[PDB]
């Protein structure tokens, strides 16, 4: 037998997306996606570039204009089967890039934070910890490119990271941790 | 399963609501991209005497009134007659600048993006015309041989300029339609 | 001994609604006689000269175009004729298309609320509406927005873009401060207007 389970599909930029699965003896996985309308059936483009248990769709295969029926089929002898199909709309699965550029513009002594979005509406979030503490106090910025953090413990070295979530989609990764004085 | 689907997961069909929402975004990006793609040509290279765009033969609603008077069905047929006409010229633009032109300031950059997005947006058009079932003929691009430095720079100008003129019409129409059909609000 | 008019200078044009537009000229030297001005223009494609319809509406030295005579995606070749008692002179013709000359008045009914939300969260909710003239409901006209706020005495404003959302939520405000708040609006594509009448809040 076999029991293939589709973990997730995400698109960092509405321009390419990658799909990940879970296994479940010689295990051979292969992916095959279909479009609504014409239904030509063909195997995934390349598995390599997004790594292990991944199928990556280039901007040549990635169209926001068609809904994707996607299945995974594991084929060792007397144990060859197909997975629960997954319907994906490219624009409902956005997992963005950590907000590019992060400035820590200190001075009524406050830390002034500013950042920039990824490619090209979107909520953000920032967290920071003084480094002495091994947890973060997290702040919601709504839709601002810059946030004013007021009261802090002077002379200390802080760690800050940001996040973003497109209108309809999932959070991003945490950004690169800038230090301050 | 995607957020807007029920009953039958198959066939499915992307709701109009966010079918425009994507097409508006594109025509917005395109014009706001060919607009600065023009501003970089002008600055870096240039007189203006041009009352000739290939898209003038078409029955374009060129007032706010005339627009609010035009049939929604025919507005798409309209919108896509433009986009289609824009396809050829955009490929000469990109090949010409790229090619036998000893490459200058990288307006190119902006012009590749524009060629991609255009065609991307055009297929989102055929999909939206497909959902409201009634393709027709579109105005022919003739300034091929046009694409002297004074005379050839002027031909580039005219082309570049109309792109800014039309990509505004187009964008401004989809703003309309999206906000007539979806919400008339 | 007494000169002809000199030369009128029309350079500035603006359309605050994408339906009607308006143009202002600069009278010539004028010689030494009384000088009376008039405006003729040609629409793209056509080869018909017309006469300005409205000299009064936009005021002194101004030509106003009602919706009827205004039309976008056209390139108007506007030219103005200074015409005094002894001689006459035209302006250097100008090419204005209604398309890229947009510039609205500022936002109105700027109202500023405090709201507490889910758990230890007190956001400042910025609300307002577009200028009565502008037709954003039919989608014809499309507005983007910006707001800026600073504490009453201060040195720098902070700026928040809020494209076509006529409300905004601000999270960085040291409680009890008297902040000031203003709004300004770009169109679809065009010229940012002047700031709006400011309001303040305190908590």
């Amino acid at each position: 037998p076999g029991k293939p389970e589709i973990h997730k599909c995400r698109s960092p930029d509405k321009e390419t997306f990658t799909c990940w699965w879970n296994p479940g003896l010689p295990t051979n996985y292969s992916l095959t996606y279909s479009k609504e309308g014409e239904k030509t059936t063909y195997e995934c483009p390349d598995y390599k570039t997004s790594g292990p248990n991944s199928c990556f769709f280039s901007k040549q295969y990635t169209s926001i204009w068609k809904i994707y029926i996607i299945t995974v089929n594991a084929t060792n002898q007397m144990g060859s089967s197909s997975s629960d199909p997954l319907y994906v709309d490219v624009t409902y699965i956005v997992e963005p890039e950590p907000p590019r550029n992060l400035t820590l513009e200190v001075k009524k002594t406050y830390l002034w934070v500013k950042w920039s979005p990824p490619t090209i509406t979107m909520e953000y979030e920032i967290r920071l910890k003084p480094e002495e503490a091994e947890e973060w106090e997290i702040h919601f910025t709504g839709h601002q490119t810059q946030f004013k953090v007021f009261d802090l413990y002077p002379g200390q070295k802080y760690l800050v990271q940001t996040r973003c979530k497109p209108d309809h989609g999932y959070w991003s990764r945490w950004s690169q941790e800038s230090s301050v004085e | 399963h995607p957020p807007y689907c029920r009953n039958q997961p198959g066939k499915c069909q992307i709701p109009l609501r966010d079918l425009f929402d994507r097409a508006v975004v594109l025509s917005h990006y395109i014009h706001n991209l060919s607009s600065e793609m023009f501003s970089e040509f002008d600055k870096r290279y240039t007189t203006k005497a041009i009352n000739s765009c290939h898209t003038s033969s078409l029955a374009t609603p060129e007032d706010k009134e005339q627009a609010q008077q035009m049939n929604q069905k025919d507005f798409l047929s309209l919108i896509v007659s433009i986009l289609r006409s824009w396809n050829e010229p955009l490929y000469h633009l990109v090949t010409e600048v790229r090619g036998m032109q000893e490459a200058p300031e990288a307006i190119l950059s902006k012009a590749v993006e524009i060629e991609e997005q255009t065609k991307r947006l055009l297929e989102g058009m055929e999909l939206i015309v497909s959902q409201v079932h009634p393709n027709e003929i579109y105005p022919v691009w003739s300034g091929l041989p046009s694409l002297d430095e004074e005379s050839r720079l002027s031909a580039y100008y005219n082309l570049l300029h109309c792109l800014r003129r039309d990509s505004h019409k187009i964008d401004n129409y989809l703003k309309l339609l999206k906000c007539r059909i979806i919400h008339n609000n």
